């Protein structure tokens, strides 16, 4: 552990071996131990400032970082009769409540104390757990509870049909017809678009499913007022018939133009009765109708940092999707550029989310192909809720001021939510209103009410307690430097929409300077506290990242979603993708986790993200969340390659290799395990791909070591150098 | 001539079974919700209420209550033959188990049967007092 | 025999004039009661007259271009011939340099003067049949429409194009042989749209028009699998229904794909268009269709709106040279009176019924598609008539389904009556007994060529040319000679038409009065101011009674009939020869007794008596009454013992006879059986009998011998 002060210019190897714990507030032990777990709720200081003015002088940012629907491993659900709130703010009643007269509670943010119900109350499973899930009574739905729909939307023209996308969709809904979210209620629907827009019909009564060609762009309206969404139930066949036609009707296609605009407007005259989850699948620029955006000529290197939409008509449709509880969640798997800037705009403010999938092809480009298979296996199966909406409640004193993420801010801070999914993360920024000086404990309540895809009105409940502190010390020894990375990176993102890319890196650059330096002011080389011994490393790690890097070849689109992922992943897969994780892999062995019964799992340390830490001798492991590389040295040993990779010499390692081959070798179980190991940490089934070689140019495996210097941006070193000389100015 | 129905339980009116499609519908479901919150042991079984342009139908049955909404010029024969259609249907299927449930809506899918059964009705191929009144 | 002569020379000419003699002075030109006119049937069938496969050979006289016929003077010793018309001479082409005195062309035989030719020059242009159907009908009336429309089907040639267009609230243009998805473009029913809008909005064949031997598997399957349209009816409403943009989209898309070229558009609707433009009613059942009564006290605020929509359709499709057919089967009335003009214009057919499920509608459907001795259809497209007259003779215009081309020339009358101010019409479809109305006028021996280019079915371009030629009157006697060539039928159909159609282009039987009498006094025979001294000849007695009938008939009385069935029988009438246009104006009659074989009889009620079976034919109505004494005999049951087959000869002999005429009539006469105090005994009883025709007569011979 430790108080203890850092030469950062000294260490130089301040990264531990062992994944990064987040920090334990300072609490008693028995209030610690009932505490929020940091996976689902988490802040930037563990030490709440008493003051606006103490946390100003430290200039480190206060906020919370959410993951309020996670898939969880086991989950309490009280279904009381009564659900017990305070009077007066309406806070759930939660295990950081004052229990006094033991038939009158005092609400840990607004102080009103309170009658406890006829209905040991500190036993209460309300009160023993920080995270809950309520079933809600009938003054908490405006409606009944809608079934779950899912309205598919494809770009059919001549660019789209050539990347071949939709076979693997269509195949994919195949796959996953019985796994979709839903029960008995289950409505499924199609469109397609490319000048025109095709509904589709489906009829047991009828040979075949019936294409409905609406050919007025200007004026849209749905064709046919039953069978457009049908029972997925009732209509099974009728479904999987339509799948398997639709990749094949658009072969010959010689329509260039797509009007995505009105085949939007379509789509959500569809679903405006009722609501539900809108996937869309676009591959071109839009140019024909209303939404239409104009080409744009993509930067280089060359260029310096002179982001926003051009447009507000997705923003504005994204609202009325908002209204009608209608999420849309956007595929764009273009070749060129789209103008993601704008189209980003409808999945922002309905609660959707956008992946992204450069130069797809199904023949020129295998890991696109198989990254978005994965990526729909988990789209398709995972849970969801619907027509929900989030209230973040906080001491009194403690005002939430911003919000990040994908919602609508409905009026006294109501996040409105059309759909829900368990990996969408959110921020929020607070500052200290009124002093707390009476307190020495602040509490923090986010509350999701959602309709679960059985038609059950829920409510999740999380609450996280956190102490008071008055000194400047006491602040920086409760840091989270992870989570203060995940609030800067927001913030940057806003503030580049909002000023300048030039901006948004310089208040990056000087939230390291004016943090240290008031640590300075306080206290010959750059000193910092334990606690922020990673914090310009983080710092650089944002700076090199392809949302805010500057003199590299990046093209608009990748910076655009970049941010996105900013605004929408959660904390730990925005660590991963900025400062990836780097193991040596050539030699593992047995101080693993042999805990897991007849597994022995190894553990090879962490390295840091430079090439100094490679060698040509071994090969290297970069997990980066969403991807694995797997880089093999020049000069690597026989005993790698035939034992592990299959091949008899480095010459012989297809160019693309999309995965490790199983072999009766005992190497190769350890690194199957090691790597069976890493993404059962998560849902999403990260591609591991062993195809970086020094010469398969698909090296961008070296843009991730973030330490090392570039023609266009320092070196780890050079930075701490430049923030030194700032800190003692 | 159009829709709203809800089946709910008539002793505490907690909602059963509905179904609503719009392309308001706020200010006659909480008319409804206030039905069901009136309506007892003491309550006429089968009965029609007058909302202006609209007008709202129901019937009672072993302690649920079945109730629709519409335009005041549809056919109140129809409105009734309507209800008895769902009733037989719901007390068959889950007749015995409307006393015992607490969560509201525990019987949804039931949605589906509203639905078939609403279209054959809503294409041409007892007592009345003013719904204010009993509000 | 003037008779024998008016009679051959409408089975070899297929024309049949008012005046056979005409008047050789402008004094008594001027002063003609009755105009010289012309019913003209330009496709009239004949004993197989040979198909002449040559260009025709004509006037050099760019003026006047007339064919070479019989009524030419030729020099078979010099190779020449002399204009009958223009006095131009003419050298005959190298193709006749060989013709000789003992061999002859055919064309200047009189035996060939109404003569037809075929002309191959051209690769052929397939035939273009286009359905729209109404899905707003109950599912009896849809089923039975879909099996005529398959039925139908199966007799196209095998290189026509075929296209299908539904309607309900919204309008489906079907995409035909797409595989494994049906698909069609949907519009809404609510707003129209031009040919080119259309025609982006879309994108010899198309997509929409493919050849029927391939695609007509799955056009039978697709007509199999039409259901209702799937919009829900509402308590006490009427479907929303959008016939005049579904008819609009049908003509705009022939429009932009294949303009001037033979089409069919058959428009199939089940009930009134209560949505769009050309609107005829409201969706509110309380409120019934417009009536004659109605439309008299200016209570239906739809018909001028939506007569007009149709109007501009009609001639949109006339001009470019396509038909369009209504068959509109309901039990209520349908929109007619404002649709009116796309089937009148074009030389389309209406078809009206009660259901879409009956024999009376089957059968007629399928009469549309008979065929001739190489089995081929009796239609043709795109029929282009041209009149050249002697410098003598001018047109004034023409009354029958024809639109002008307003081409101008010496022949155009300034007093133009009907469709007028041309030389030239078109007639976008025609048959073989097509009967088209040219008013003449004289501004021995006057001639008139007619010249007919169509598109025969088989797809040749065809030309037929009739020259006829008739006596001017010699002017020693000129009323004399004029008086006995009166054709009092011809005159009175032809009389008939242009009454009505003053009354459907708005007294009119004022006009018919003053003509009548005017008639009576300059060619009866009278001591002034004694009406019993009046006499007709046998050339004009019988004009006073089709003009009795004519005069009470539904054609001119439309009250007590929908304005729907106004206009069916008005536009029947307007196309008609003159044995079945004499038939409407007076029904025949024939009586059916023991005592003798059947015999004609007057249509007045002297002829119902109680042992007698009548049965008339109104050309609409094929109709048996069975008197007192006739329906008692047989309510009691005679018929079938075997004592009585006489009595089952009685009662069969009219029922054999109505089958033959109910077949050979297109418009499949609705067949009535009846008898004496019976519901359907009222139609007998409406066309027999001012009040009558002997009061009639006599006030007629008040006014002929007195004042002028
Ligand atoms: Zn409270």
């Amino acid at each position: 552990e430790g108080l203890r002060v850092v030469n950062l210019l000294q260490e130089r190897n301040m990264l531990p071996s062992t994944p990064l714990k987040p920090p334990v507030p300072n609490l008693h032990e028995d209030i610690q131990k009932l505490n929020c777990n940091p996976e689902l709720f988490r802040c930037t200081l563990t030490s709440i400032p008493q003051t606006q003015a103490l946390l100003n002088k430290a200039k480190l940012p206060l906020g919370l970082l959410l993951h309020p629907f996670k898939d969880l491993v086991q989950l309490p659900v009280v279904t009381s009769s009564t659900i017990v709130r305070c009077r007066s703010c309406r806070t759930y009643i939660n295990p950081f409540v004052s229990f006094l007269d033991q038939r009158r509670w005092k609400c840990n943010l607004c102080y009103r104390v309170n009658d406890v119900p006829e209905e040991e109350p500190h036993r209460r499973p309300e009160v023993q757990n920080a995270t809950i899930e309520f079933m809600a009574p009938s003054e908490y739905m405006l409606r009944p509870p809608q079934p779950p729909v899912y309205l598919f939307v494809f770009d059919v023209s001549h660019n789209a049909v050539e990347t071949g996308y939709l076979n693997s969709v269509c195949q994919s809904l195949l796959d996953n017809l019985d796994l979709l979210p839903g029960n008995t209620r289950t409505k499924i629907g199609f469109i397609t678009f490319d000048s025109t827009i095709h509904f589709y019909g489906l009829q047991e009564s009828l040979s075949q499913p019936q294409m409905l060609i609406v050919s007025d762009i200007e004026d849209v309206f749905i064709p046919m007022p039953e069978n457009l969404l049908v029972n997925l139930n009732e209509s099974k066949e009728l479904v999987q018939d339509l799948l398997k036609t639709l990749p094949q009707m658009f072969t010959k296609t010689l329509e260039t133009q797509s009007a995505l605009g009105p085949a939007l407007q379509a789509a959500f005259k569809l679903m405006s009765p009722t609501g539900g989850r809108m996937s869309v699948f676009q591959t071109q620029l839009p140019t024909l109708g209303v939404g239409a955006l104009k080409p744009r000529e993509e930067p280089n290197h060359r260029s310096s940092a002179k982001m926003t939409p051009s447009t507000d008509f997705y923003k504005k449709l994204a609202l009325d999707c908002s209204g009608q509880q209608v999420a849309v969640d956007l595929f764009l798997l273009s070749g060129q550029y789209s103008d993601l800037a704008s189209l980003g705009c409808i999945s922002r403010y309905s609660a959707g989310s956008v992946y992204y999938y450069p130069s797809y092809h199904h023949q020129h480009n295998p890991v696109q192909v198989q990254k978005l298979q994965k990526e729909l296996q988990r789209y398709l199966t995972r849970k969801i809720g619907f027509e929900a909406v989030m209230r973040i409640r906080c001491t009194k004193g403690l005002s939430i001021h911003t919000f990040h993420g994908n919602f609508f801010v409905r009026s006294t801070d109501l996040l409105s939510l059309p759909n829900v999914n368990p990996d969408a993360g959110y921020a929020v920024q607070m500052s200290v209103e009124e002093s707390l000086t009476d307190t020495q404990l602040v509490s923090f309540q986010s509350a999701l009410l959602y309709t679960s895809s059985k038609g059950e009105r829920r409510i999740r409940v999380h609450t996280l307690c956190l102490p008071v502190v008055s000194t400047l010390n006491d602040v920086f020894l409760g840091a989270d430097v992870q989570a203060i990375s995940g609030l800067l990176a927001n913030m940057a993102v806003d503030r580049s929409m909002t000023a300048s890319l030039s901006d948004a890196r310089d208040a990056l650059v000087n939230a390291v300077i004016d943090s240290l330096s008031a640590y300075r002011s306080s206290v010959p080389g750059l000193m910092v506290p334990f606690s922020l011994r990673l914090f310009p490393l983080f710092v650089l790690a944002l700076l090199k990242q392809k949302s805010f890097q500057t003199g590299t070849n990046a093209r608009l689109d990748e910076r655009i979603f970049a941010m996105c992922q900013v605004k929408n992943q959660p904390l730990v897969y925005l660590m991963l993708t900025t400062h990836p994780s780097l193991y040596r892999v050539d030699n593992l062995s047995d101080e693993g986790a042999l805990n897991i019964s007849d597994r022995t799992i190894p553990q090879p340390p962490i390295l840091q993200l430079s090439v100094e830490k490679l060698s040509r001798d071994g090969a290297f492991l970069m997990d980066a969340g969403s991807v694995l590389m797997l880089w093999v040295g020049k000069n690597c040993t026989q005993n790698f390659l035939s034992q592990v990779l299959g091949v008899q010499n480095y010459a012989s390692i297809p160019q693309p290799m999309t995965d490790l081959p199983e072999l009766d070798t005992p190497e190769s179980a350890r690194i199957i395990a090691f790597i069976s190991w890493l993404r059962e940490q998560r849902p999403f089934f990260p591609i591991l791909y062993v195809i970086a070689d020094e010469s398969p140019m698909k090296a961008n495996f070296l843009q991730n070591m973030i330490e090392d210097r570039t023609e266009s941006a320092l070196s780890y070193y050079e930075f701490l150098l430049h923030i030194q000389q700032q800190v003692n100015k | 001539m159009v829709l709203l129905t809800m089946i709910a339980r008539v002793a505490d009116g907690l909602p059963l079974a509905a179904s609503m499609q719009e392309d308001d519908l706020q200010q006659y479901q909480s008319q409804a919700k206030q039905l069901f919150r009136k309506l007892n042991e003491q309550s006429p079984t089968r009965c029609t209420l007058e909302a202006g342009a609209m007008t709202f139908h129901y019937i009672i049955e072993q302690g649920v209550c079945y109730l629709v909404l519409c335009e005041a010029a549809f056919p109140k024969k129809l409105a009734f033959a309507y209800l008895e259609d769902l009733h037989s249907e719901f007390d068959e299927q889950h007749g015995k188990k409307v006393p015992t449930v607490s969560r509201p809506y525990s019987f949804i899918e039931f949605d589906t049967f509203i639905q078939k059964t609403k279209k054959l009705y809503i294409d041409s191929r007892i007592m009345v007092a003013n719904i204010e009144e009993v509000l | 025999t003037y008779l024998e002569f008016i009679q051959q020379n409408e089975e070899r000419d297929g024309v049949r004039f008012s005046w056979n003699v005409w008047p050789s002075s402008r004094l008594e030109a001027t002063r003609m009661v009755v105009p010289v006119a012309a019913l003209f049937t330009p496709l009239k069938e004949r004993p197989d007259l040979p198909p002449i496969q040559y260009e025709p050979v004509l006037c050099s006289r760019t003026t006047c271009r007339a064919v070479l016929n019989p009524l030419c003077q030729v020099d078979y010793r010099a190779k020449l011939w002399a204009c009958n018309f223009c006095y131009q001479r003419n050298q005959f082409p190298p193709s006749y340099a060989g013709i000789s005195e003992l061999n002859q062309p055919a064309e200047l035989l009189p035996q060939f003067s109404s003569i037809e030719y075929v002309v191959l020059r051209g690769p052929q242009m397939p035939l273009i049949f286009l359905y729209v159907v109404d899905t707003c009908m109950e599912d009896e009336d849809l089923q039975a429409l879909k099996e005529s429309m398959q039925m139908s089907l199966s007799l196209l040639p095998p290189t026509a194009l075929v296209g299908l267009i539904t309607f309900g609230r919204m309008v489906q243009v079907h995409e035909l042989g797409c595989e494994g998805i049906s698909k069609s473009y949907v519009f809404r029913g609510t707003k129209d749209l031009s040919a080119k809008q259309l025609q982006e909005m879309l994108g010899p064949s198309n997509r929409f028009l493919q050849p029927v031997q391939k695609i007509d598997m799955n056009l039978t399957d697709l007509l199999g699998e039409l259901q209702r349209d799937p919009w829900p009816v509402p308590q006490g409403k009427r479907p929303l229904r959008s016939s005049g943009v579904a008819l609009s989209i049908a003509v705009g898309l022939l429009e932009c794909t294949f303009p001037n070229t033979g089409a069919r558009i058959m428009m199939f609707i089940g009930g009134p268009a209560t949505q769009g433009p050309g609107m005829v009613v409201g969706d509110e059942l309380k409120t019934p269709i417009r009536s004659w009564h109605d439309i008299d006290k200016d209570n239906a605020k739809y018909v001028k709106k939506g007569t007009k929509h149709f109007e501009a359709l009609a001639n949109r499709a006339a001009t470019t040279g396509h038909v369009i057919d209504i068959y509109a089967c309901a039990l209520d009335q349908t929109g007619l009176l404002e649709m009116k003009c796309c089937p009148n214009l074009t030389g389309g057919y209406m078809v009206m019924g009660d259901s879409f499920n009956t024999s009376l509608f089957k059968q007629t459907f399928q009469r549309v598609f008979t065929k001739d001795m190489h089995g081929q259809f009796k239609m043709g497209f795109g029929g282009t008539l041209e009149i050249k007259t002697s410098r003598e003779i001018k047109i004034s215009g023409a009354i029958g389904p024809c639109v002008s081309l307003n081409s101008k020339g010496p022949c155009v009358s300034e007093n133009e009556i009907g469709t007028g101010g041309t030389c030239q019409w078109k007639i976008c479809g025609l048959s073989p007994t097509t009967t088209l109305a040219i008013y003449f006028e004289v501004v021995g021996r006057g001639a008139i060529q007619f010249v007919t280019q169509y598109q025969h079915s088989s797809g040749q371009r065809r030309i037929r040319v009739t020259t006829i030629a008739r006596n001017w009157a010699d002017a020693q006697t000129q009323i004399q000679n004029i008086a006995a060539s009166f054709d009092q039928e011809a005159a009175a159909i032809l009389m008939a038409r242009l009454a009505i159609y003053r009354a459907e282009t708005e007294d009119v039987l004022r006009w018919l009065d003053r003509q009548l009498i005017r008639l009576c006094q300059k060619f009866g025979e009278y001591h002034k101011d004694d009406p019993s001294s009046f006499r007709f000849s046998e050339t004009f007695s019988l004009y006073p009674q089709f003009m009795f009938h004519l005069r009470r008939s539904s054609f001119l009385q439309v009250f007590n009939n929908s304005p729907d069935e106004s206009s069916y029988y008005r536009h029947h009438f307007m196309r008609q020869d003159l044995t079945q246009s004499l038939i409407m104006i007076q029904p025949i009659l024939y009586a059916y007794s023991f005592s003798g074989p059947p015999e004609p009889v007057l249509l007045d009620s002297s002829s119902i008596l109680a042992d007698r079976i009548l049965l008339m034919d109104t050309f609409f109505q094929i109709l048996i009454y069975h008197g007192e004494t006739i329906a008692q005999w047989r309510k009691s049951g005679y018929q079938d013992m075997p004592e009585y087959e006489n009595f089952r000869h009685l009662l069969q002999a009219p029922v054999d006879d109505a089958q033959e005429i109910l077949h050979s009539r297109f418009p499949m006469p609705r067949y009535i059986d009846t008898e004496h105090g019976g519901s359907q005994a009222r139609f007998l009883l409406s066309k027999v009998n001012d009040v009558s025709l002997q009061v009639f007569m006599d006030h007629l011979k008040k006014l002929a011998v007195s004042s002028a």
